[PDB]
């Protein structure tokens, strides 16, 4: 899972 | 089961696998990024009658001649019904074999240090550990959790 | 260095990028005014308009000034003005690449795929290498999914484009990967499917390799496409030979089998046996496969759930043709088991064996049960206690078994004796599965909540189904006791969501969706949730940022998902992009876009109109013509989700077709109502400077409320975790829909009293007196139908009334429709009064009556004083004491801004008084 933004 | 390609029009049926305290949901740009640049690291999974099992997005983002074309896992999930399957081997395995077949050099990820069952997995699938990123996952008043980078060196080639 | 320092400065953040840039216009060329204007476009448009309108004229073919315009139109949600730009510095140079490349940029952003498709010819001749060509054919198929059913979609457009390619396939400029795709797409557009198979099946495919299974699942679409099913079965065949778990080729396998015995296939005599080689006929040569397929799984270490279902789907499909003749497949009876005993503790058993559920013989689903219960090793009963699990793997396959009781239907036979001792078992199951799972990570499902939510669809059904009340404030106990255990499971917040709305709370329904995390795009799937009850139930700050939230997607969707389609150009995806535009389709085409749209401008309205806005100035800035709609109607999409609430009942009573359908009805029908209603209100200021278009939407809304009220007589049942019956029923048992309709037949009375004037209009004077003094007798029985009390104490129960809150939301919403009608009546005959007799003594005794009933009902909602005064295992008895203090301060919250509207709308009725 990565940031959102 | 059915291990298909995210169309769009599953962002309005993944609601079983984005209600995960640790699964986000990105926007929207995000998601057609992904499915217009690099549609081959975005499988879905699906149950017999419908019941999305769980997704894998994905990229390959780097620059051969300086071993560093890597391909990303930047999202997966399995909704909780349907975990203990085997299905999240599965879609790491068919990523690492997209992302071997198109060159390689390594699979990275990144994986928040509050979950020892996704860091248990990705040890016990092969992933070994590079640096931890500082308050890297931000927020959504909630504390920034660091990350493990963590990388699989997969059969070396340009 | 004037162009790197003066602007680096000018992106800094919000204002010294725009202080150091307003500074920048008096120290020193073309684009000086445009990079100080920029950051002012927070608030005010036309102090930015007035020199982005003055810079978009000087003939820039600057990359800084058009690459900063290209973003100040889009965000603006104007593009038409983007594509002024580029060929404004096209017909002044002739540039190579890069203003041709941003013209068909800006075209394929403002969305015209006509002229796109002249920028994208003329950019290739100008520097061909090889993707220009290709976006102009891409274009050539974008403007033919918009104009379809035509000869002129497949006769001048497809065959074009198809001509465009295989000018390019005779020569060799082909070579790449998005090509094959575009070619196959017309070649199936076109229905040619016979020439788009060999496209693939010959040289051109093998460059196809980019995907998993890019060629053979094209290659299936084609030999389904074309009738040819052996080259289909041999092809499924030979690719479950590879996974043996694939759903989706067990699927096409059967249905290309039982089509061979249908079309009485025999083999050749040379060849392989089709063009993939081993094709299977029926039964023995199907029976085979499948057990070879259980026997090869039987010897590996992952435990395949494929083969196992694929018997069972095997054993429907030959029922469903002849099913006096059996091989060795055996009872389904005996197969669910064995897939039960092997498959059982793993949280998917009942998700796998619902589906083949039809395939018991409807009588023995309470010999399956008791045969299923024999195997779970659970302990011994009769120790003055239930018989418990000793495990996990031994209490997820007894909650399996609880979970397929409940499907077979046995938990509907009961009769609320036996339903209220299975809750008492389903909670004694529940307390002791939290001994195991006690160091779980918080982000985790406790290992036995779904015993609490079995416990809690068998209380909902016996309320549902006696209308008790002293079962809702249990499921309310459970559900908060599974929330403070587990504190993410969102079944629980999807039912507390759910369970407080029906019961008229809804404070805690706003802080428990913002817990689960709803982001971009779950506001248009689970966001219904909040827009149906927010300003329902007189909550208007959560009403209105509820509908901020969903506004503000659904806003950026636009504007995003066009910059999406503008970027699979260039990465070349040519096969996503009538997907992308399918997707913006079902989402601007969305229901729950326009609910929240047009519920956001009807709370604007009667939270900023004749208080603290001039319902005239409160119009214009929201522009709201009356004789327009930006309401699709026809492509509504309903794209709710409804099935995110986990529900083990008996497939005969949940969410069929036919309830979402009605539901989507309903939904279109209380839509038509609320939009014709604010259309109606936003003609009152431009009727005071034509009645002909007012006039005509009352004909309609005449006609959507008899086409509701004959809806509401067809009286439709539907679930608990169906799709939530609408306010519509609401609206007519409280009188409103008459007591709207009484007054905009009042202001087409009194417009045609200005018109014709008060000189010898003595028929329409006394039809406006008797129109006032009927007009306030309805708004008196809409109170007395209002008048009651939200929370009792009766026989030591609570017993809320949640209906008295909505006939108290649905008054709100009519006096303000009636003063805002009164006070267009003020505008007409104080002027009249002013120039100089029977008919305003008695809007002025309307006038002093309408006050008279504000002034009681801003009393009885002095409930807060009726409200403040109730003082109302030992755990499950402390959690209802914060269960009932949540719905009474809920209650009161929403009371609380209901008087406060109340007591800043009767201030209004002192500019009315003439
Ligand atoms: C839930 C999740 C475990 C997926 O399950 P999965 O893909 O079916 O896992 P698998 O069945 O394929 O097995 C992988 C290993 O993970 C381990 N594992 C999974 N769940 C575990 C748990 N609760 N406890 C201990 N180990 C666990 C197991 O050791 C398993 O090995 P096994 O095959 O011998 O059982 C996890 O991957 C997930 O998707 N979480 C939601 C998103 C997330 O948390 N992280 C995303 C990564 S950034």
């Amino acid at each position: 899972m990565d940031v959102f933004m | 089961t059915t291990l298909r390609a995210f169309t769009c029009d599953d962002l309005f049926r993944f609601n079983n696998i984005n209600l995960d305290p640790l699964t986000e949901t990105y926007g929207i740009p995000f998601y057609l990024q992904y499915l217009a640049h690099w549609p081959e690291y975005f499988i879905v999974a699906e149950a017999p009658g419908g019941e999305l099992m769980g997704y894998i997005m994905g990229k390959a983002e780097g620059s051969v001649a300086r071993e560093e074309w890597h391909g990303h896992v930047t999202a997966l999930s399995v909704a909780p019904e349907f975990r203990r399957l085997g299905l999240a081997a599965k879609l790491m395995e068919l990523l690492e074999e997209i992302s071997e077949r198109k060159g390689g050099f390594f699979v990275d990820l990144f994986v928040r240090v509050s979950n020892q069952v996704a860091v248990n997995m990705y040890k016990q699938l092969g992933y070994s550990v590079y640096r931890t990123v500082i308050e890297y996952y931000s927020a959504s008043g909630e504390p920034d959790e660091d990350a493990y980078d963590m990388r699989k060196a997969l059969s070396r080639d340009t | 260095x004037x162009x790197x320092x003066x602007x680096x400065x000018x992106x800094x953040x919000x204002x010294x990028x725009x202080x150091x840039x307003x500074x920048x216009x008096x120290x020193x060329h073309c684009a000086k005014v445009l990079k100080a204007i920029g950051l002012q476009r927070t608030g005010k448009q036309e102090e930015a308009f007035t020199l982005a309108q003055e810079v978009a004229a000087l003939e820039p073919t600057d990359d800084n000034s058009l690459q900063a315009l290209t973003i100040l139109y889009r965000e603006m949600h104007r593009p038409e003005l983007v594509t002024k730009l580029y060929e404004a510095a096209v017909k002044k140079v002739p540039n190579s690449e890069e203003y041709h490349s941003h013209l068909f940029m800006a075209y394929a952003r403002v969305g015209e795929y006509k002229k796109m498709q002249q920028a994208g010819m003329a950019l290739y001749k100008i520097v061909p290498k090889n993707p220009y060509y290709f976006w102009s054919v891409m274009s050539l198929i974008m403007q033919s999914i918009s104009a379809q059913d035509e000869n002129l979609s497949k006769t001048m457009f497809l065959p074009l484009a198809e001509r465009m390619v295989e000018k390019m396939v005779k020569e060799d400029k082909i070579e790449a990967e998005a090509e094959v795709e575009l070619y196959y797409m017309i070649l199936e557009r076109l229905g040619k499917y016979q020439e788009a198979l060999d496209v693939i099946r010959g040289k051109l495919g093998e460059k196809l390799t980019s995907e998993i299974q890019s060629r053979e699942n094209k290659c299936m679409a084609m030999y389904k496409k074309l009738s040819r099913w052996p080259e289909c079965n041999a092809l499924s065949r030979r690719l479950l030979l590879k996974n043996s778990d694939d759903w989706q080729f067990y699927l096409t396998y059967f249905d290309s089998v039982f089509r061979l015995i249908e079309e009485a296939w025999s083999p050749p005599a040379e060849g392989e046996h089709s063009l993939e080689g081993e094709v299977h006929y029926s039964a023995e040569k199907a029976v085979k496969f499948i057990e070879d397929r259980i026997t090869e799984e039987s010897k590996s270490s992952r435990h395949l759930r494929g083969p196992h279902l694929a018997k069972l789907e095997l054993i429907r499909r030959l029922r469903s043709q002849g099913c006096n003749d059996e091989y060795k497949l055996g009872d389904p009876e005996e197969l669910m088991f064995q897939y039960f005993k092997k498959f059982g503790d793993k949280p998917c058993c009942f998700t796998d064996l619902k589906v083949f559920v039809d395939l018991l013989p409807a009588t023995q689903c309470t010999k399956f049960i008791n045969q299923l219960l024999g195997v779970v090793p659970l302990s011994t009963p009769t120790e003055d206690k239930l018989a418990l699990p000793a495990d996990i793997r031994a209490l997820q396959q007894h909650l399996c078994v609880v979970q397929l009781t409940r499907l077979l239907g046995l938990y509907h036979t009961m009769d609320k004796n036996q339903k209220l001792s299975v809750v008492r078992e389903l909670m004694l199951r529940y307390q002791h599965g939290l001994e195991f799972g006690k160091t779980c990570l918080k982000t985790e499902l406790q290992f036995s909540d779904y015993y609490c939510l079995l416990a809690v669809h068998a209380l909902i059904d016996v309320w549902r189904e006696t209308g008790d009340e002293t079962t809702v404030w249990q499921a309310l106990t459970l559900l908060e006791e599974g929330l403070t255990h587990s504190p993410s499971n969102a079944q629980f917040k999807l039912l507390l969501v759910r369970i407080y709305c029906m019961l008229g709370a809804f404070e805690p329904v706003v802080d428990l969706y913002s817990s689960l995390d709803a982001k971009h795009i779950q506001h248009d799937t689970i966001g219904y949730l909040l827009t149906r009850y927010a300003e329902s139930l007189g909550q208007y700050a959560a009403a209105s940022q509820s509908c901020n939230f969903a506004l503000r997607f659904f806003h950026s969707n636009q504007k995003d998902t066009s910059e999406y389609i503008i970027q699979a150009y260039k990465y070349g995806a040519f096969e996503k992009i009538p997907e992308f535009i399918a997707f913006r389709n079902r989402l601007n085409n969305s229901l729950h876009f326009a609910q929240v749209r047009t519920e956001r401008m009807l709370l604007d309205l009667l939270l900023e109109a004749n208080i603290s806005t001039s319902l005239a100035e409160s119009i214009k800035s929201m522009n709201l013509r009356p004789e327009e709609d930006d309401i699709p109607w026809e492509d509504l999409r309903d794209n709710r989700d409804l099935n995110v609430f986990f529900s083990w009942d008996p497939k005969d009573r949940d969410v069929s077709e036919e309830h979402k359908k009605l539901s989507l009805e309903e939904e279109t029908l209380w839509l038509r109502i609320r939009s014709l209603t604010l259309r109606l209100i936003s003609g009152l200021p431009s009727l005071n400077h034509r009645i002909d278009i007012l006039r005509l939407l009352l004909q309609q809304l005449e006609a959507t409320l008899e086409t509701g009220k004959r809806f509401i007589e067809k009286d439709i049942q539907y679930p608990f975790l169906g799709p939530v019956p609408t306010r519509m029923g609401g609206f007519f048992n409280s009188g409103c829909s008459q007591c709207q309709i009484s007054s905009f037949y009042l202001v087409n009375d009194i417009y045609e009293l200005d018109t014709s004037g008060l000189e010898d209009t003595m028929e329409i004077q006394e039809r406006i007196e008797n129109s006032f003094k009927s007009l306030l007798d309805q708004l008196k029985d809409v109170f007395s139908k209002c008048k009651g009390d939200l929370l009792e104490v009766k026989d030591g129960n609570l017993k809320t009334h949640p209906t008295l809150l909505e006939n108290l939301v649905f008054f709100v919403e009519t006096i303000s429709v009636i003063l805002w009608v009164s006070s267009y009546c003020e505008s007409v005959l104080r002027p009249y009064k002013l120039n100089l007799i029977i008919m305003p003594p008695v809007f002025t005794s309307f006038q002093d009556y309408v006050t008279g009933l504000q002034t009681l009902i801003s009393n009885v909602v002095d409930h807060i004083k009726g409200l403040e005064t109730h003082l109302i295992s030992p755990e499950e008895r402390k959690f209802s004491k914060t269960v009932q203090g949540k719905v009474q301060s809920s209650y009161l919250h929403s009371l609380l801004e209901m008087g406060e509207l109340l007591k800043k709308r009767l201030e209004t009725t002192k500019k009315l008084k003439i």
